[PDB]
């Protein structure tokens, strides 16, 4: 349906698929990671009725579907429910058969093996796509971003990976990665809402505090300040309308939820916060380094759209920085939106043209060929 | 033998386009399977012959 | 002290 074999780009995270082709500005539809499966016995005969639905199908049926994520903290453990991910991606939305176009995946640096490996399998024995490239997520959204040098933070669903990048080149020594995610913070939501009373621990609750932490929570510039006032008057308390009609208002859980990122104490994590561990990625790299990652601390991933957030990375890492020099946060309203909007940028340059993996040297080597490839 | 080479490739590839006929007939019947579904939710209540014993006796 | 892609390839090549 292109004019050209362009490669196509789908950024599958432990939340949402993102995909379309390389060379466009926005991909052509979003899915949910989720493969659906009825927990009920059918009744009436005839009904059709699937023994397993896919993306957007499993969501707007989910009323009596137990709902799986193949992908969990970045990593694929559910191969079979990719393939039908992708099929649906690429044959149902895209209309797009990846045999005829090559394909980019994206996954963190230090996301197991397993991951790039099945990817690259998936696409190269199901798809028989011409060609794979996975890439790094960072990389990606220095593309987006219009930088070479800084330091992501890329704080999504699954995890948080915070690599600095200089001149376009890894420091890896200074990867302060982290096992705190935007999905322990929708978990722990579900858990300080039932403490108002609405209780939260089923599929279709699970999936109902995500639509209500997107649209109703925030992390503040000053938690205790924002607490003060929260947790002391209505005023600062938002509604939410829940399918069948119930309204749920929630006031310093609004923030207390988010706040863990900065606290990861509230969920029993062991950790320093996002915003120490930003420090420490622009710290642990060379004194004549720092100086560029200090002013380009680079945003992206999911979480980056709490209100607050920007300004306080920035104010949190500026305070842990020395004095006289200039710290500056990067957070475009392409925040999130850059993994997805680098694989088409990074699938389009002319350079890249010598990283993509062929299905030729596929066959000789194996899936195992990613590792010798891509990064 | 560059005919031997032509046969070879050439058998492959009536075979893929056979393979791609049979996946495009593969997804006729599938896509027609749940169109079926769609079109009998319209049509199936009708297949049916009503109001015959009603009044002849 | 002691699949699939085989199917179809069988298919083509044969």
């Amino acid at each position: 349906d292109e004019d050209e074999t362009t490669a196509l780009v789908c950024d599958n995270g432990s939340g949402l698929v993102k995909a379309g082709f390389a060379g466009d500005d926005a991909p052509r539809a979003v899915f949910p990671s989720i493969v659906g499966r009825p927990r009920h016995q059918g009744v009436m005969v005839g009904m059709g009725q699937k023994d397993s639905y896919v993306g957007d199908e499993a969501q707007s049926k989910r009323g009596i579907l137990t709902l799986k994520y193949p992908i969990e903290h970045g990593i694929i453990t559910n191969w079979d429910d990719m393939e039908k991910i992708w099929h649906h991606t690429f044959y149902n939305e895209l209309r797009v058969a990846p045999e005829e176009h090559p394909t980019l995946l994206t996954e963190a640096p230090l996301n197991p093996k397993a991951n790039r490996e099945k990817m690259t399998q998936i696409m190269f024995e199901t798809f028989n796509v011409p060609a794979m490239y996975v890439a790094i997520q960072a990389v990606l959204s220095l593309y987006a971003s219009g930088r070479t040098t800084g330091i992501v933070l890329d704080s999504g669903d699954g995890v948080t990976h915070n690599v600095p990048i200089y001149e376009g080149y890894a420091l890896p020594h200074a990867i302060m990665r982290l096992d705190l995610a935007g999905r322990d913070l929708t978990d722990y939501l579900m858990k300080i809402l039932t403490e108002r009373g609405y209780s939260f621990v089923t599929t279709a609750e699970r999936e109902i505090v995500r639509d209500i932490k997107e649209k109703l929570c925030y992390v503040a510039l000053d938690f205790e300040n924002e607490m003060a006032t929260a947790a002391s008057s209505s005023s600062l308390e938002k509604s939410y309308e829940l399918p069948d009609g119930q309204v749920i208002t929630i006031g310093n859980e609004r923030f207390r939820c988010p706040e863990t990122l900065f606290q990861p104490s509230f969920i029993g994590m062991e950790s320093a916060g996002i915003h120490e561990t930003t420090y420490n990625s622009i710290m642990k790299c060379d004194i004549d380094i720092r100086k560029d990652l200090y002013a380009n601390n680079v945003m992206s991933g999911g979480t980056t759209m709490y209100p607050g957030i920007a300004d306080r990375m920035q104010k949190e890492i500026t305070a842990l920085a020395p004095s006289t020099m200039k710290i500056k946060i990067i957070a475009p309203p392409e925040r999130k939106y850059s993994v997805w909007i680098g694989g088409s940028i990074l699938a389009s340059l002319s350079t890249f043209q010598q990283m993509w993996i062929t299905k030729q040297e596929y066959d000789e080597a194996g899936p195992s060929i990613v590792h010798r490839k891509c990064f | 033998r560059q005919l031997h080479a032509r046969v070879d490739k050439v058998d492959e590839e009536r075979y893929d386009i056979e393979a791609k006929v049979t996946k495009n007939i593969t997804e006729i019947a599938d896509l027609t399977q749940k169109i079926f579904d769609l079109r009998g939710k319209f049509k199936r209540p009708t297949l049916r012959r009503v109001r015959i014993s009603a009044d002849a006796m | 002290q002691n699949g699939k892609r085989q199917t179809e390839r069988e298919k083509k090549k044969k």
